[PDB]
Order: C-alpha cells, then sequence, then structure tokens
C-alpha cells in the first residue's frame, strides 16, 4: 500500500536478540594412572563404561 | 653412598622391575639411550643410587635379570626403557621350571644360580658402600618360588649385615590362576620367614579392586597393577636418593618397624590416587592425605586391617609441609583409632618427610603397616595346603626329584606355628 499510495517502500528494522553466557570447563591434565580413552570415562560421567 | 643393587627373577620380577625402572627413569629425567635431559639440581647428586657411569656419559642400572627361560626377558627388551639393562645381567634358562618348585630349587636351578651369583657378587664388591639388596618375585611361580629364595638364602649366607627386602606377591584364592599356587607358596614363605630382613605381601585381587572402585576405571591392566606396585616401590627409596626434613634409611625403617626379628611380614599402601574426573575436584592436603592413607580399603592387600590390631606404622611423606600438621594428625588418628592399635607400646608410628614430590603431583604419601590382620592370608593358603596335601595330590612331581613329604610336613608345622605366634601378641595385654 505504501509502495503504490505513497511511492514509498517500508524497510524493517532489526533488533537485537538475547544472547546467553555460557561457560567452559576444561578437561584435567593426565594424572599418570590408567589410560587416556578408560580414565576419561569417570569426567565423562558418573557411571565409567568400557571405551 | 649407602647404594643398593636391583635383582629381578621370574615373569612377575622381570616385569615388576620393568616398570619400576620406567618410574625411577622417569623421576631422574633419563633418556631411554641412557642420555641426561632433567631440569634440577637435585636429579644429579645422588643417581649413583641407582646409576653406574659409564664412558660417553650414560648411566646403566644394577639390575639383574634371572629366569629359567628366556621369553620373559627377550620380552622385556621390546619395552619402553628396555635398553639400558647391561646385557651381560641377563641370564637364561633352556628347559624352563613348569611351576614346579623341586625343578627350580634343587636341579636346574641349583646349578643355573653359578652365573648369577658370580655377576651378583661382583657388582657387590664393585659398589662403593653398599646398603643392602631388594628382590622381587611371585609366589605362583615354579622357577621364581624356588630360584630366588634359594638366592635369598645364598646372599645371606655370604652378607649377614646387610639389609634384605622381598617383594613378594603370594597367591589369593580369588585370583587364583594355578591349582599348585599353595604348595609353591608355602615352600617359599618357609624359607623366606628365616632368611628375608623384610617382606611385603602384595595381592593382585587387591590391585584390581582398587583400578575399579578407586580409580574407577573400567579396564584395570597389568601395566596399571604394575605402575601402582612401581610407584609404592618407589615412595620407600624416595627419601634416600632426596633431601629431607628428617631422613630415614631402610636400616632405620628396620630398626623401627620390627619388634621381634620373626615377624617382618608388611603390608602397604599409596595416597593419593583419584580417578580423572575428581582429580580438579578434589584438594590436597595433608588431612585428605592421611584419611585416603589409613583407610582400610586403600591398602595394598586383601586383608581387612581392621579386622586386627596395628603393630606398628611407618608414613613417608613427599612434598614442601609443616611438621606440626603431620605431627597433630598422626596423633588425632592414633587417639580417634585406639581400639585398633596395640596398648603395650606406645606411639607406634614413625615419621618421615622428603621435600622432593614426585613429578606430576605435589604431596604424596607411602604407608607400611604392620599389623596382626595379615593372618587371614596365611590362614587360607594353610588351610588350601593341608587340604590339597590330605590325600597326597600332585605330589609325584615332588617325590620323585629328590625332595619328599617330610619337607612338606616340616614346611607346614613351621608355617602353623609363625601364624600361632603372630596372632600370640594380639590378645597380649599389659
Ligand atoms: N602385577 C602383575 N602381576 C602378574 C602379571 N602377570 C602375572 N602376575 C602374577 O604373577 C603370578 C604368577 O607368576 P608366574 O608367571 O607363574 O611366575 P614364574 O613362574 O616365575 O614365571 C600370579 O599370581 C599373577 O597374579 C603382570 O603382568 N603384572
Amino acid at each position: 500500500w505504501y509502495l503504490q499510495n505513497m511511492n514509498l517502500q517500508q524497510i524493517p528494522i532489526t533488533l537485537k536478540k538475547e544472547d546467553i553466557k555460557r561457560f567452559y570447563q576444561p578437561v584435567p591434565p593426565y594424572n599418570g594412572f590408567g589410560s587416556e580413552a578408560d580414565s576419561l570415562g569417570s569426567v565423562y560421567n558418573l557411571q565409567p563404561k568400557a571405551p | 653412598m649407602r647404594e643398593i643393587v636391583h635383582i629381578q627373577g621370574g615373569q612377575c620380577g622381570n616385569q615388576i622391575g620393568a616398570k619400576f625402572w620406567e618410574v625411577i627413569s622417569d623421576e631422574h629425567g633419563i633418556d631411554p639411550t641412557g642420555t641426561y635431559h632433567g631440569d634440577s639440581d637435585l636429579q644429579l647428586e645422588r643417581i649413583n643410587v641407582y646409576y653406574n657411569e659409564a664412558t660417553g656419559g650414560r648411566y646403566v642400572p644394577r639390575a639383574i635379570l634371572m629366569d629359567l627361560e628366556p621369553g620373559t626377558m627377550d620380552s622385556v627388551r621390546a619395552g619402553p626403557f628396555g635398553q639400558l639393562f647391561r646385557p651381560d645381567n641377563f641370564v637364561f634358562g633352556q628347559t624352563g621350571a613348569g611351576n614346579n618348585w623341586a625343578k627350580g630349587h634343587y636341579t636346574e636351578g641349583a646349578e643355573l644360580i653359578d652365573s648369577v651369583l658370580d655377576v651378583v657378587r661382583k657388582e657387590a664388591e664393585g659398589c662403593d658402600c653398599l646398603q643392602g639388596f631388594q628382590i622381587t618375585h611371585s609366589l605362583g611361580g615354579g622357577t621364581g618360588s624356588g630360584m630366588g629364595t634359594l638366592l635369598i638364602s645364598k646372599v645371606r649366607e655370604e652378607y649377614p649385615d646387610r639389609i634384605m627386602e622381598t617383594f613378594s606377591v603370594v597367591p589369593s584364592p580369588k585370583v587364583s590362576d594355578t591349582v599348585v599356587e599353595p604348595y609353591n607358596a608355602t615352600l617359599s614363605v618357609h624359607q623366606l620367614v628365616e632368611n628375608a630382613d623384610e617382606c611385603m605381601v602384595i595381592d593382585n585381587e587387591a590391585l584390581y579392586d582398587i583400578c575399579f572402585r578407586t580409580l574407577k576405571l573400567t579396564t584395570p591392566t597389568y601395566g596399571d597393577l604394575n605402575h601402582l606396585v612401581s610407584a609404592a616401590m618407589s615412595g620407600v627409596t624416595c627419601c634416600l636418593r632426596f633431601p629431607g626434613q628428617l631422613n630415614s634409611d631402610l636400616r632405620k625403617l628396620a630398626v623401627n618397624l620390627i619388634p621381634f626379628p620373626r615377624l617382618h611380614f608388611f603390608m602397604i599402601g599409596f595416597a593419593p590416587l583419584t580417578s580423572r574426573g575428581s582429580q580438579q575436584y578434589r584438594a590436597l592436603t595433608v588431612p585428605e592425605l592421611t584419611q585416603q592413607m589409613f583407610d582400610a580399603k586403600n591398602m595394598m592387600c586383601a586383608a581387612d586391617p581392621r579386622h586386627g590390631r596395628y603393630l606398628t606404622a611407618s608414613a613417608l611423606f613427599r612434598g614442601r609441609m609443616s611438621t606440626k600438621e603431620v605431627d597433630e594428625q598422626m596423633l588425632n588418628v592414633q587417639n580417634k583409632n585406639s581400639s585398633y592399635f596395640v596398648e603395650w607400646i606406645p606411639n607406634n608410628i614413625k615419621s618421615s618427610i622428603c621435600d622432593i614430590p614426585p613429578k606430576g603431583l605435589k604431596m604424596a604419601v607411602t604407608f607400611v603397616g604392620n599389623s596382626t590382620a595379615i593372618q587371614e592370608m596365611f590362614k587360607r593358603v594353610a588351610e588350601q595346603f593341608t587340604a590339597m596335601f590330605r590325600r597326597k595330590a600332585f605330589l609325584h612331581w615332588y617325590t620323585g626329584e629328590g625332595m619328599d613329604e617330610m619337607e612338606f610336613t616340616e614346611a607346614e608345622s613351621n608355617m602353623n606355628d609363625l601364624v600361632s605366634e603372630y596372632q600370640q601378641y594380639q590378645d597380649a595385654t599389659a
């Protein structure tokens, strides 16, 4: 309607959206026990399963 | 000064030494070609304890490897840090003992031990000041249980004033990989109790239990067991190689941990150990170290330490810490667990502190405890022995190679007397 009647195209305007903060937790270093794949199960889940 | 040599025999002894030397090499910062690449100056001041200097600046362990079969040594030649061993020390047989104590102790072992005794004598004469010997074996194998204990006897006959340590893997019925475990175990213990200045038992059941519940790792392996054993082994001798507030050598431990000369059987423990998941979650403090130290489950043996009373205890701390906190924590624990400590000998806990922590850890703890709770392993081993001996089972091999059942009867009587006299002091009161 603005295009034909008013000879004016209406350009919609964007908006800033909500951005949530997220925290990062690093993998602990290798102590020297067992193996990487087997030992990472403990930090991956409470109940460890075979790699 | 006051250095010792390493002597390993049998598959178990060779494989234990294989990663004991690896842990020592990692601690001292030596490359697999023998070139030192460490960072601290303290890493070289006491390197002569375990390493001999050679031309070109390299170092070689004073390790002597023996077996009646060459396969285990040809395999340890393949493992990491296996190129540090001096080739002449490898002594191997051509037949094998077949898990037979008689074969490993009477006919083939007696003939073979001449060369290894020659090289051991050479090593003992070469060193500047001899402190003692450490010998690692398992009681589940015939060649080990015979040849190792016969060499213990021969070395004791020639060096009565030196100290002897034995790293004994006893066969428990839960991890039973052999049916002739208790014949060999009893026959080895009968000779070992007479000659070994110190013995400390290690149980594979305890190793696997530790691996599943403490570390919470799904797939325990021989490597993990050997690494735990090697860490416990190095925890004892760390203070002799590194400075500390209160140095305590193996002779001082022998003085302070053995009240009677026939009571020299120990169980040990190492702290801290945790899963990767709880490594950042946990905090390293003296109270946490001592509570994980004195936990009954943390022991390196399947024996329950709350089923008896501790005769004595020894502690080796690694890391920089205040001595007052350590003393007050030990006093608090000894007051809170008075029911589990014998009453007629007060202050039965020894403390030692070293200022050099292990690589990768800020604090470390080694526990060695002489308690009456070790009687259960001997009782069950003797029960299995008398069960298998009452019907003369599998004795044809043993009787066909020079030894008789009178020796079996004497060994059983001596072991039963040892158990009885070990439990006698448990009920003693002042
Ligand atoms: N820590 C550890 N113990 C082992 C390993 N392999 C076998 N054992 C233990 O050694 C004992 C058997 O010793 P054996 O091989 O018969 O000794 P040998 O006859 O002298 O070779 C058993 O009780 C096993 O639990 C290993 O790779 N690591």
